[PDB]
């Protein structure tokens, strides 16, 4: 154990380092664990369609943009 | 910058007042220095690790509080409330 303790803390290292480290423990730990939910709000607004009659097709509506 | 400053700082004073503490406990102490002797990048997992409401971290309430406005303010920024 008389390594591990010889084996510096962070406070040991130079603050550029200890930046680096807390940039990857940060992403890690906050960034990729923080999560949302708009799939369904999204697919829902890609799959209206956009003022299809306003729209001087004079056909078929046009695909939407899902499609 | 300043927040791996002000925890560095705080692993200091901690480092320091469980180095005082040993004497008084030798079993706890093995444990609580378990921190010191993992490698630095798991060190700074488990200083990060207080997100959520485990509360098995070290990391003190105010500095716990400065990243969590930080991270709030990240948020708004990326446009995810």
């Amino acid at each position: 154990v008389v390594a591990c303790f010889r084996m510096a803390p962070l406070y040991n290292l130079p603050r550029h380092r200890a930046v680096n480290l807390f940039l990857q423990g940060y992403e890690k730990s906050w960034i990729e664990t923080e999560e949302h939910y708009f799939e369904d709000k999204l697919i829902e607004d890609l799959a209206k369609p956009g003022a299809e009659p306003p729209e001087e097709d004079e056909g078929t509506k046009r695909v939407d943009p899902l499609h | 910058d300043d927040f791996v400053a002000k925890l560095q700082d705080n692993q200091r004073f901690r480092y320091n007042e469980v180095m005082q503490a040993l004497n008084m406990s030798a079993a706890l102490t093995a444990r609580k220095t378990k921190e010191f002797r993992s490698p630095p990048q798991e060190q700074i997992n488990m200083l990060l690790n207080f997100k959520d409401d485990k509360s098995e971290c070290p990391c003190p309430e105010e500095i716990r509080d400065q990243l969590l406005d930080f991270h709030e303010d990240l948020m708004t920024h990326c446009g995810i409330e």
